[PDB]
């Protein structure tokens, strides 16, 4: 019979009616389960032995993807279902969440032979990437409300993922000084999210799906790993101080994470070459986050 | 639930072979599933035991019917001890991994039909699966 | 008026209720004697309660379930509350044509089916006549023929005429919503109505 | 009437107490002397009370058992119960043949199995008369031979006539409910109703 | 009458007493002047309070302890409390040599040995008069020669006739079972028995 | 001097006044210690540092042993001592708990020298077994109340267990239709006891030990992995949904679980090759749980 | 047959052996532990050993049944002491390492049947499995 | 428990006569726990041995010399002499058990209870059965 293998699969994401097939996929994870409410009626008349278990529910679905950096930067997409505002190609963090519900889509993970699992009601959760020595992924995070098995799907033929970017060294910035000794530039960005389990008594004898959600709150965080490193004798520059509002950007060759004022919190480790981590957070009166996504020659 | 019409028969050698069937019908729109049993009106069982599924394949034995208790819609399937022993004749010297007294014997399925009770032969089939003859000592 | 339920509107499905409290209220003066033997007295009417909970309200679901229980406390209707546990279908038929003889005003029931209706009442089901928007629960039933013998748990709260015809399906209590003096819900900063409860009252 | 219990109904295993609470309820006249010395007087009459809490019931166990609890609210009968804590057929026999004679009151009592009861009755069990429905604890126990010479923690409420039967199986205890006026029942969206529980008081 | 405790019953080893709590009961009249100076009046009587707490009961405990429990309630006797912290066997000998000077009324006793007691009892401990009830502890001991001069927080309850005998060991308390009106024990679904205490009150 | 090592050990299950030498161990796991009350008294006149601590019970052992399967079905009577009712060579599980307490039995772990262990007051607590594509072995695990040092013991030469059961595949059915993709069939049974502590004023100045016990539950439960096959598009045999009551049965041809109607919860894995996995009990009115033990020729 | 319900026979050397059944249909939905013991008034069990499974064995031993109670439900299989002698010296020598005792001696099988005037043939497999003997010193 | 039931093991100690006491009883079970009676063991003869392997050809090292000592309550006794002690350790493996050095093997045994009665229910059953093993000892 038909076996069904992670490497021979093709994952389509469904928006606004049309296929978003995301290749230049690393790795993908996903679960299927059920929710069940089982009682033991242990009584004194008959201290039984066999429990009393029905499935009521699906248990919601946490799907993640690994997606590499395109040429046609199809990736974006997902900062854009996720909340953030778009002009051109660069993307702001909204001051205020802009509605209460997230933005709903569907997704299909197709494989050979018709076979196919359609995963309904998801949102994007998180995004967090780490610009490094090593080839940038952004992994991607979404929740799913009802699973299901389809027999015919939507495939993306068009819409699809180009050539992977060439990898190109991280840089961070203050205005326009460089920040020395960068290790590891990881940032993440979030949209926390709440199902609103509605399970009534109109749905007993049923299997229960969730259906809406309620952002709880947006984010943007980026946490920066530097060498403890100084050039003067009590220098002011390169300190362990916190700073309350500093403009920041950490750049890429076609990539920048932009915040116009940050709030630093510094921590330094004894290792065998000592090390600073940075926390990176917009403050209270900070303009939009941006992230801009240069394809080719900015 | 589901199907689970594939049930495999185990008859014994030398002795005679009855196999009593209660028909049912279950309900599970209300949580305590309907008991109600079919009632057995212009109903007619018929099954063959033929050794593998290929065409041309020879008849080794025949079932034979038994209709009783229409009301309740219990029915009987049997084949005498005569059947038995020509049946335990051509079953494969071959024995079961499980059980070191079975041997495969052949194939076979029940066959329901309604004739003509609304002009409508309305036969399926009730079960199936394989037959396995368990050799005896006492003679 | 009927209170808004998934059945009629599924669209909102936080209506729907998380859990109801079907309360007997039946007030009665119980005095226990010395010599072990306790007494009852009834005088006071038999009013089913309902309480109904619900969930995280989103602002539609919030907005259309207030604007029905304003349009309620405008016109001083009354909700008409739905137990879907209690709608299973056991007598199906026409209701017109069985007779209910009169003069019955005890706690039971004599009514001649004329054949006309098929299946069973069960007991422990919910039971209603045609001219009384009280709700009965039948405690037992007898079938001798055509002529049945229900047995209702709450004295009958009318003499019965003769035209009253008996009603299985589709049972409406008639209540009138309680606690609606001091009556709110709190909206928090992410959108989401929060702390609303419907204690309702059977006001036959 | 018979409360309804896995023994009586099996198909409703969800009937059966969770957990039962035998109360003793012997109400009396304590005076606490500046002397140090307690005095008690007995006066009013003791009643076993029975606090019966259930499991998770589906919607058909609850719908059996409130429908026979709004019989014994309709009827206005007792309601017997049967504890299977005490069920141990400690005693086999037919209890027919067994003469009680007459003219005694307080705890002792004496009966002559007269050769027919096998096995027995040892301290804890419970024991009733055959007339009178009150329910009794066999605190000690002695037999010369056929002879019993029982001892019962409350004394025996009428003097024997006779003819009164012992009753070493099946005892049920003629109660009546306490939570009668306020009876609700919760459905949760799991789709049973919990937390049910009864405060029952043997009557006379 | 005894109550079961691991002494004499160590073959139901939940019987045991998890935690005593003995009670200092001396009720006093209380009253603060304005000028600082706190007053006290005492009129009635000292009596010890025993709270006894037990564990989870098996049904052959529980039976044992509730026939002994209900034996008690029967003959209307008096629970006797022994606890294990107070059995340090200091004094031993013959006590009914000993010799009580009579007319001592107060809270002292002084008592002439007459050399056939060996060993001293220690403050704190139990002591106990032969013809009353009542249990003392001892706040002070002096002696010089063969006579004793033993303190006790009680005031004497009676005056000493000489006839009386001390016991330091082998002490009982005399005790009346409170909460015994309303006395009950749920039996789980596992088969033990909850929810058992004993509030226990000298009652001489 | 001497010591004491494991492989050179035998251990002894002392019950109903009969030695069970339980052969064939491939593994046990043991541990003895003591309960203390310590507590330090600080106070405004000594601000003391030496606590007080006294010695006043055993904490209860738990005993685990890893037994092979042997042709003589000793190890059969961990199922019977654990409470299973006995008809022939099958093993029922009881609609409802026969007793109160469990049964209670002894236990030696001889050593050379006249050196023993003795572990009194157990019972069969755990007894889990995985069917696979390894030798099949089924780890007990039994809870002591007292343990103590012994000169001599009891020691089982005749009852013993014989040769090891070869290896044999196994296979899981429902009815007789056959399931396909079978990757690892575990079962587990347990008695859920709980100690009751009565430890009591009484007990002052002395070691405590647990002696009584009450069983809370007794259950049969089975995970069952599969790899995620389908034969047709839209198949009914084989899917994701929930199945109320199916007869199953993890087949051997040595042993055979039997679940008479079960109820059968499947969780899909998106892994390298996708599995599917199942979690059977039975049902609320299914009929006893069977287990059959086949020394040879079945 | 009870292709599932296969129980091994142990036979004590120098001891006649006797094994006696309880034919007591149940029904258990009315109340727990309802149970009638199954008259076996015109019934007549019966059973043989061979020394292998399969035709042309050499017959071991037949079982000197009986009923013991008619209409009581106990019925009795068994066989003298030199049967149990002859099944000793007919059994295998290949003694297990750790069951020194049990030596395998054949498969066993018996059938019950109803010979009743106004009936047919009633004939059911009941017993299935091998008998062991174990070795005996005291003689 | 085919055979799990009936089989417990004896170890003589040697330059010791060696008696194991017997007390039979009906005990019931099925029908209610804690039910327990004797079984009048009158014309219940015993009868026992010992060989010193399984094979058709073994030596009677010894025999137990079975007495029943009251008729009723279900008590009998096995016992055997010194001088059969004494035989029994002569006619011994000289292979030490490694767990317990004083304890070597002898052979095997079984006791065999012979109800010859009047009435014709002259069964035979197999009630012991094990291994015997001997003690060694030094006060001689």
């Amino acid at each position: 019979m038909f076996y069904s293998l992670m490497r021979e699969s093709k994952i389509v994401i469904e928006y606004d009616g049309r296929g978003y097939h995301f290749d230049a996929l690393s790795n993908y994870d996903a679960s299927t389960s059920f929710q069940e409410f089982k009682t033991l009626r242990r009584t004194i008349h008959n201290r039984t032995n066999y429990a009393d278990s029905i499935i009521n529910a699906q248990d919601p679905s946490s799907i993640s993807l690994a997606i590499n950096f395109s040429t046609t930067l199809i990736e974006s997409n997902f900062f854009d279902w996720m909340g953030f505002t778009r002009e051109g190609n660069s993307l702001f963090l909204p001051r205020n969440t802009p509605n209460i519900e997230p933005i709903m889509f569907n997704m299909y993970i197709i494989n050979h032979n018709n076979s196919c699992i359609y995963f309904e009601n998801c949102y994007v959760s998180t995004v967090d990437f780490s610009l490094d020595k090593s080839i940038p992924i952004l992994n991607v995070g979404i929740e799913s409300g009802k699973f299901s098995e389809v027999s015919t799907f939507r495939d993306g033929y068009t819409i699809t993922q180009g050539e992977v970017l060439p990898y190109s060294a991280p840089a961070v910035y203050t205005n326009s000084s460089p920040l020395p000794a960068l290790i590891s530039a990881s940032m993440s960005f979030q949209q926390q999210c709440s199902w609103r389990e509605d399970r009534n008594i109109f749905d007993i004898n049923k299997i229960y799906t969730n259906k809406r959600a309620y952002v709880n709150e947006m984010n943007a965080s980026a946490t920066l790993a530097f060498y403890y490193v100084k050039r003067l004798v009590g220098d002011k520059f390169l300190n362990l101080d916190p700073e309350t509002r500093t403009p920041l950007i950490i750049k890429n060759k076609y990539v920048s994470i932009t915040f116009p004022l940050a709030r630093i919190s510094k921590r330094l480790n004894f290792s065998d070459l000592y090390q600073v981590e940075y926390d990176v957070i917009p403050t209270a009166d900070s303009d939009p986050v941006e992230i801009n996504f240069f394809g080719e020659r900015k | 639930s589901t199907e689970n019409r594939v049930i495999d028969l185990v008859v014994d050698e030398n002795v005679p072979y009855g196999l009593l069937m209660q028909f049912m019908d279950v309900d599970d729109s209300v949580y305590p599933s309907t008991s109600k049993p079919v009632d057995l009106t212009d109903f007619s069982l018929r099954g063959s035991i033929k050794s593998s599924l290929e065409d041309g394949a020879e008849t080794v034995a025949s079932f034979t019917t038994a209709i009783v208790d229409a009301a309740q819609g219990v029915a009987s399937i049997s084949l005498p001890v005569s059947a038995v022993t020509t049946i335990a004749s051509k079953a494969s010297k071959e024995r079961d991994r499980y059980n070191p007294r079975q041997r495969l014997a052949g194939y076979y399925d029940v066959i329901i039909t309604r004739t003509a009770v609304g002009s409508a032969a309305s036969s399926f089939r009730i079960m199936e699966g394989k037959v396995y003859i368990s050799d005896g000592v006492t003679q | 008026m009927r209170l808004p339920d998934p059945y009629t509107n599924p669209e909102y499905p936080g209506l729907g209720f998380e859990s109801v409290n079907l309360v007997d209220n039946d007030p009665m003066i119980r005095d226990e004697l010395p010599n072990g033997k306790v007494k009852e007295v009834k005088i006071s009417a038999q009013y089913w309660g309902i309480n109904i909970s619900y969930p995280e309200l989103f602002p539609d679901e919030y907005a259309f379930l207030d604007s029905r229980l304003l349009e309620y406390k405008r016109t001083g209707d009354y909700l008409d509350v739905l137990l879907p546990q209690y709608e299973a279908f056991r007598v199906r038929g026409d209701t017109k044509s069985v007779t209910i003889p009169a003069g019955q005003k005890g706690s039971q029931i004599i009514l001649n089916t004329n054949g006309t209706l098929t299946g069973q009442p069960k007991a422990g089901d919910l039971f209603k006549l045609s001219t009384h928007p009280k709700v009965y629960k039948i405690t037992n039933f007898s079938s001798s023929g055509n002529v049945w013998n229900i047995s209702l748990y709450p004295d009958l709260f009318i003499t019965t005429t003769g035209s009253e015809k008996p009603v299985f399906n589709g049972i409406l209590f008639r209540t009138k919503l309680m606690n609606g003096d001091s009556f709110g819900s709190t909206l928090n900063n992410n959108g989401t109505y929060s702390g609303i409860s419907l204690s309702l009252r059977e006001s036959l």
